[PDB]
């Protein structure tokens, strides 16, 4: 799936008044249990990168957010070999939790789909 | 996706110091009985649902129909027999 | 099925062989040897086993020698083509009852008595089935059983009519060494020596096994503390990051 | 005389007593079923195979050690 | 400890040399024991026990 | 520049076993392939020097085999290692996919080597069938039967299919002898495919336990990882020593020491563990093509994990709901496994077409489901 | 946290006679001992193995 | 009397059916069988019955 995909059905959910009510707790909830945040991750750290848009995203990065991605990579591999978990100030606050790759990644794709509409465009 | 040493296809890397010591010069058992008991449990303990949850369920479904396959080549299971088949 | 269909599962019995580091007792081996000798080798062919197996399991050479050649065995023709027989080698099979099939079930009321080198490792339950069935002959069959004619009711054999009457009954053989010859010893004895027929490396295989996994053990430990000594400067690396 | 003789009446009135008064009661009643008239076209026929099998299992349990302890 | 670095560690061709040598040792030796605990664990009970009668 | 690196053909060695960068935080999980290399070359050095001592014609195979375990010397060592390690490397096979499974290898970009990794599965499952009817006793013969008459389904030709693969109109030595035959080349073809799995694995490396890259911190293969698969080498030497000295017939069926007769059949006719879920899977459709084509679809279903996983985030590690439906995935097949050997009757008859329908649901509904709720959880839940 | 000159904690996992010849020596018995089973349990492993070519016991009867 | 060849393996069950034996088989409803056949359907010669002679 795209993450515009996702971002747009998370956008129809949270204007649904009835629908953000009963989404976001869960939402809250799962992201707790997920336990990403006990390795120093933020959320779009996880998000698979071997392919042509994502790889165009991460190199639009500015470069402190680009040093630090890799800072928290190489710290979350750290603790995955040693079987240890973050602690202090490793662990990643929800106040941390940025979307930080998002708007990059929705530039990317906005313009790979209109790319691909207007390859299918027909003169009226 | 992949390169090889000296071009591995990283993001540049800037600012980490990164440190470590010989294996001749460290303690390779050094705190093993903490591992081996707290954080063990600590592993265990926050993986346990993902393995006992469908474990006991399967086991349950299991032993239910087992138990009543048994029972129907009984004697008393005779009439349930007949009309299951 | 019904439980009958299936045969009553034969108690655990405490072989000598049970157990990791335990070989068989060569003693009930001998004897049993002698059970199936005059037993159940009236009906009973054990092809796959030569008198050459005896030999420093059971007999001597010499009395395997003397087993075999108070037999006759076919040899190659004579000069003019005819037939001949010679005596038994220790490189010969112990000879069957029966010339085929059909002279055996002809023999057994239609029954066909199976081979026994290999009846311990064919059964489920091993030298446990052997013995109950042997020894699990009731006098009478349980009211309501009707068996098929020349069948007999044994409750561990599947469907409960077997074509093999009961044959051990106390003092059929009088063992060469002195021991009570009672049905459940003679039972015992043969189960031990049927098992050993069908696995005879038994012995040799289960002390083979105890050197392997004390050598895999010691390495097993010895490599867990190398990989841990190689492994220690990875695992004890420490990072300081200062974002540029 | 065989040991397992002994061991195996021992258990039956012992341990073993439910089963072995269950395989009894049974087999009074198969019994007495097949002396009465019209049995040999009856649709089914019991047996006691169960309850001999239920208390086999149960002499099996108290006597294999015992039995092989004495050969 | 240094003698016994230098002369049987330091060079890998001695290192080696020995771990072989010692290796041959522990064969011989591991064989004659186990062969020894089996008969003991198994006693009366193998035909080396039971063929003086015969 | 070392020779290593210099020399091509040593370069090629170096690529795979020596300089290959590695992820530094592997888990245990990740030994599974090694031990797959371990049992087939386990297999093919035992296999080839029984073949020195079979005889495939069928008037001398069960013969040849018991020749085998009573005269050759440690011929039962060879026998038993050749049977027991066929069931050990299921038990790798199966974990190796699990990981897989679990940890998204199957995605992009690793499409192709999982690929290649469903038809590796495909001809160990051929060639452990194959290689069983060899021993000839009545599992081998009647299990040969009743699996090659399930090509009769196929319409029009199948009857005729069936006649050409066993060389005659029953499993006989035609049968027998071209087992034998196909049985020995098969291991060849699949150490292929297992190192095209590897040459297409190696454009994009290893993935790891956190489904990230790991371009950023990489280890050489050795020493590290050749010192960590001699741990789980001697654990599997171990397990293959208590089965092979101790009790080396408990994963066998005791009717494969009677010679085949082709006029008693067996009260119950299944094939080796390993094969059971699939056995179940056939079973529960009533169709005899249905069955088949359900059988052969439970197992290249695999293929479409790529299109059916709609996760942004690759593997499960941080997945709470995701776990769960892999865990009932996994218990689900195995009392599939389970009833694939239970007698056909109530009520497993219908157990066993329900966990056929959870078996097909995880690939075509719930896991296209779960992980596209998932997608959107990480989203808002991180807002 | 900032000066890369004043180096990370090491000292629950450090051994103060690590430049001694005992230490390696240690180290070098567990990979030696290590090395010696494994070529005894090779040795053991080839000659019982290549033992199959050796002339059966029916041939040798 | 009936036989037992070996054909491909399976049993084939000859039986030479007497005139009586025909007779009786000729007899029970098709209506009422699992598996609805009169003996003419089965055998080309009624003395005949030749049959694959392993239970269904
Ligand atoms: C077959 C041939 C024999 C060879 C043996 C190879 C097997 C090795 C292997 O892959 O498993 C070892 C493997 C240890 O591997 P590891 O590299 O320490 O950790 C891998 C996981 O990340 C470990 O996950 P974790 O860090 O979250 O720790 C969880 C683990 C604790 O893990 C251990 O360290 C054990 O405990 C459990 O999950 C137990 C489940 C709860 C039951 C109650 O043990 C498990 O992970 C068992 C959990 C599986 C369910
Ligand atoms: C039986 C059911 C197993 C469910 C596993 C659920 C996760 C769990 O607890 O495992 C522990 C671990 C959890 O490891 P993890 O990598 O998710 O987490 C490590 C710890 N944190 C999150 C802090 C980084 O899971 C594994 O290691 C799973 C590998 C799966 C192999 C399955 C083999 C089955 C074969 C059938 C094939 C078809
Ligand atoms: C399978 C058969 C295994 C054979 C190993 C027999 C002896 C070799 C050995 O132990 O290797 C130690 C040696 C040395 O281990 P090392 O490489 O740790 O030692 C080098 C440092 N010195 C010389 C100072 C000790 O390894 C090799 O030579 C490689 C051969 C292993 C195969
Ligand atoms: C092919 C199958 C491979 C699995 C091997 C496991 C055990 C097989 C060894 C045979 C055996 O029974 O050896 C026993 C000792 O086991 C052992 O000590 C062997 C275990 C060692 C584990 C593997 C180490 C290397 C083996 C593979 C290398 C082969 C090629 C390399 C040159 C005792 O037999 P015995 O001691 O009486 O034997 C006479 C020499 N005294
Ligand atoms: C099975 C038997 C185990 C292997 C025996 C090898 C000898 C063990 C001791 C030798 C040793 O430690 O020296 C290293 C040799 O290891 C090596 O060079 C090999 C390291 C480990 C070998 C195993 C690799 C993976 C095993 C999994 C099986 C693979 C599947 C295929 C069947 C040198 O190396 P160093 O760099 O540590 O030297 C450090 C400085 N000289
Ligand atoms: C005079 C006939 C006869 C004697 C004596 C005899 N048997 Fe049998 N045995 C048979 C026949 C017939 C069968 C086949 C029974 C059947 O399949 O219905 C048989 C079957 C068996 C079976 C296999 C039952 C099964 O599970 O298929 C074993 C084991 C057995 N015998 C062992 C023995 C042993 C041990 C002895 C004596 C110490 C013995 N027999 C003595 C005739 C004999
Ligand atoms: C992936 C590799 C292989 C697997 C999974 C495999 C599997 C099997 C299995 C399950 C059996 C039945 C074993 C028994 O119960 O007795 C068997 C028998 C046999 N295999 Fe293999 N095998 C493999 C490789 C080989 C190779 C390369 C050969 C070379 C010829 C071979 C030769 C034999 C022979 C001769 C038998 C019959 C004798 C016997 O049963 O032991 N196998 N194989
Ligand atoms: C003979 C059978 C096989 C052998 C020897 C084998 C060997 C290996 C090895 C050595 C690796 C690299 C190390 C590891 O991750 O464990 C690997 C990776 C892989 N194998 Fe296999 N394999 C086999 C069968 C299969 C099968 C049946 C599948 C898939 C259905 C498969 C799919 C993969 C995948 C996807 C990877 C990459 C996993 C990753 O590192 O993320 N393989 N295999
Ligand atoms: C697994 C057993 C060991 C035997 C090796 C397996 C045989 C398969 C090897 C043939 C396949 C060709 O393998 C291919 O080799 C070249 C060099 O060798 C590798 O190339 C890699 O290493 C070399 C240097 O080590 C670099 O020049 C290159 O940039 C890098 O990608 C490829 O990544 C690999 O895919
Ligand atoms: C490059 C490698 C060099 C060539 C390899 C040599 C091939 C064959 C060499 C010897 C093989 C037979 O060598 C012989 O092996 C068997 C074990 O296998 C030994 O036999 C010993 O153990 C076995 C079981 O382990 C017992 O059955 C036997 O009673 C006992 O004597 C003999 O003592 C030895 O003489």
């Amino acid at each position: 799936a795209s993450i515009t995909s996702v971002v747009k059905t998370s956008e129809l959910i949270l204007k649904s008044p009835l629908l953000s009510k009963i989404v976001v707790p869960l939402a809250k909830t799962y992201v707790k249990f997920s336990g990403y945040r006990q390795l120093g991750f933020k959320m779009n750290d996880l998000i698979i990168e071997e392919t042509p848009n994502m790889q165009l995203a991460l190199r639009r990065l500015p470069p402190t957010e680009s040093y630090d991605r890799v800072y928290r990579l190489i710290r979350a591999t750290q603790f995955s070999l040693s079987h240890k978990l973050a602690t202090g100030n490793d662990i990643t606050k929800p106040e941390e939790d940025d979307h930080y790759l998002i708007p990059y990644i929705l530039d990317v794709e906005a313009e790979a789909f209109e790319k691909d509409a207007l390859d299918n465009l027909e003169v009226v | 996706y992949m390169g090889w040493w000296g071009h591995m296809g990283s993001p540049p890397q800037k600012g980490i110091a990164g440190y470590t010591i010989s294996p001749f010069a460290a303690r390779p058992f050094a705190g093993v009985v903490h591992a081996a008991i707290f954080n063990t449990f600590r592993r265990t303990k926050n993986q346990a649902l993902f393995v006992i949850l469908p474990v006991s369920f399967f086991y349950y479904v299991w032993t239910q129909a087992s138990e009543k396959n048994e029972w129907l080549y009984t004697k008393a299971g005779r009439h349930e027999l007949a009309k299951a088949l | 099925m019904t439980a009958a269909e299936h045969g009553l599962h034969p108690a655990e019995y405490p072989w000598p062989q049970n157990g990791m580091l335990s070989t068989f007792d060569h003693a009930s081996l001998r004897r049993g040897y002698q059970v199936y000798k005059e037993v159940c080798a009236a009906c009973h062919s054990l092809d796959r086993i030569a008198w050459r197996n005896l030999v420093g399991v059971t007999h001597t050479t010499d009395e395997a020698k003397a087993f075999a050649e108070e037999l006759e065995y076919d040899d190659e023709p004579d000069d003019e083509g005819n037939p001949r027989k010679r005596p038994g080698k220790l490189a010969d099979y112990i000879p069957g009852p029966y010339p085929n099939e059909q002279a055996a079930r002809a023999a057994n009321q239609g029954a066909l008595p199976p081979d026994l080198s290999l009846i311990a490792k064919a059964r489920h339950g091993g030298a446990d089935y052997i013995f109950a069935l042997l020894t699990g002959y009731p006098d009478e069959p349980p009211a309501g059983v009707v068996l098929a004619p020349g069948m007999n009711y044994n409750p561990y054999f599947p469907g409960g009519g077997i074509g093999m009457a009961r044959t051990l009954f106390d003092g059929v053989v009088e063992y060469e060494d002195g021991t009570p010859a009672t049905t459940s010893q003679m039972a015992k004895d043969v189960a031990a020596f049927l098992t050993w027929a069908a696995e005879p490396e038994h012995d040799e295989r289960k002390k083979l096994g105890l050197k392997a996994i004390i050598v895999i053990s010691a390495m097993l430990g010895l490599s867990v503390y190398i990989k841990k000594f190689k492994w220690s400067p990875i695992k004890n690396r420490k990072f300081i990051y200062n974002p540029p | 005389p065989d040991p397992a003789i002994a061991l195996h009446e021992a258990a039956a009135e012992g341990p073993c007593h439910d089963f072995k008064h269950h395989f009894d009661e049974c087999v009074e009643r198969v019994t007495k079923a097949q002396e009465a008239e019209d049995y040999d076209h009856a649709e089914y026929k019991e047996d006691c195979v169960e309850e001999f099998f239920h208390l086999q299992h149960c002499i099996n349990d108290n006597t294999a050690d015992k039995l092989f302890r004495v050969l | 400890a240094t003698t016994f670095y230098n002369v049987f560690v330091k060079r890998n061709s001695a290192f080696v040399a020995t771990i072989l040598a010692s290796a041959f040792v522990f064969d011989m030796t591991f064989e004659t024991a186990i062969d020894n605990f089996w008969d003991r664990i198994n006693a009366g009970k193998q035909w080396k026990d039971i063929r003086h009668k015969y | 520049m070392a020779l290593r690196k210099k020399n091509s053909l040593l370069n090629m060695a170096n690529s795979y076993v020596l300089d290959s960068p590695q992820p530094s935080n592997l888990n245990y999980f990740w030994n599974f392939g090694s031990l797959l290399a371990l049992c087939l070359v386990i297999q093919l050095a035992t296999g080839i020097t029984l073949a020195m001592h079979y005889t495939s014609h069928a008037s001398l195979a069960f013969d040849s085999v018991e020749h085998i375990m009573r005269d050759v010397n440690f011929g039962w060592f060879i026998r038993y290692a050749h049977a027991n390690t066929a069931s050990f490397f299921f038990i790798c096979i199966y974990a190796h996919m699990g990981r897989n499974i679990y940890y998204g290898s199957y995605k992009t970009p690793r499409v192709l080597p999982w690929s290649i990794g469903v038809i590796i599965f495909l001809l160990l499952i051929i060639t452990a069938f194959m290689g069983y009817v060899l021993v000839f006793g009545q599992m081998s013969l009647w299990g040969a039967t009743v699996i090659c008459n399930l090509v009769s389904a196929i319409p029009w030709l199948g009857e005729d299919i069936v006649h050409f693969l066993w060389g005659g109109f029953s499993v006989g030595n035609p049968t027998l002898q071209r087992f034998f035959a196909l049985h020995y080349l098969m291991p060849f073809v699949l150490a292929v495919f297992a190192l095209l799995h590897l040459i297409a694995l190696h454009t994009a490396g290893s993935s790891n336990p956190l489904g990230i890259t790991s371009n950023v911190d990489k280890l050489s293969m050795h020493p590290y990882y050749s010192f960590k698969d001699l741990i789980t080498v001697f654990a599997f030497l171990l397990m293959f020593t208590l089965f092979v000295f101790f009790s080396p017939d408990k994963l066998g069926h005791p009717d494969n020491y009677i010679p085949a007769n082709p006029m008693v059949t067996p009260a119950s006719i299944v094939p080796e563990w390993y094969l059971l879920p699939f056995y179940a899977i056939l079973r529960a459709i009533p169709d005899k093509l249905g069955g088949v084509i359900a059988m052969v679809a439970a197992i290249l279903i695999l293929l479409i994990l790529p299109i059916v996983d709609r996760s942004i985030i690759r593997g499960n590690a941080f997945k709470p709901i995701s776990k769960l439906l892999f865990g009932f995935f996994i218990c689900n097949f195995l009392l599939l496994g389970v009833l694939g050997q239970v007698h056909i009757e109530p009520p497993f008859i219908v157990l066993g077409q329900i966990c056929t329908i959870f078996y097909f649901s995880y690939f075509l509904i719930l896991l296209p489901m779960v992980s596209t709720i998932e997608n959107i959880f990480f989203y808002i839940g991180s807002l | 946290g900032k000066s890369t000159y004043k180096i990370p904690d090491f000292t629950p996992y450090l051994k103060k006679d690590r430049n001694t010849d005992a230490n390696r020596l240690f180290s070098y018995f567990m990979i030696g001992s290590f090395g010696m089973l494994s070529a005894a349990g090779a040795k053991a492993t080839v000659q019982d193995f290549l033992s199959n070519m050796s002339a059966s016991a029916d041939v040798l009867a | 009397k009936n036989v037992i060849i070996k054909w491909r393996g399976k049993p084939i069950f000859i039986r030479h059916r007497t005139s009586e034996e025909i007779e009786e088989a000729n007899e029970v409803n098709v209506a009422t069988l699992r598996d609805p056949q009169t003996d003419d359907e089965r055998v080309q010669k009624p003395e005949w019955l030749v049959m694959i002679g392993v239970c269904t």
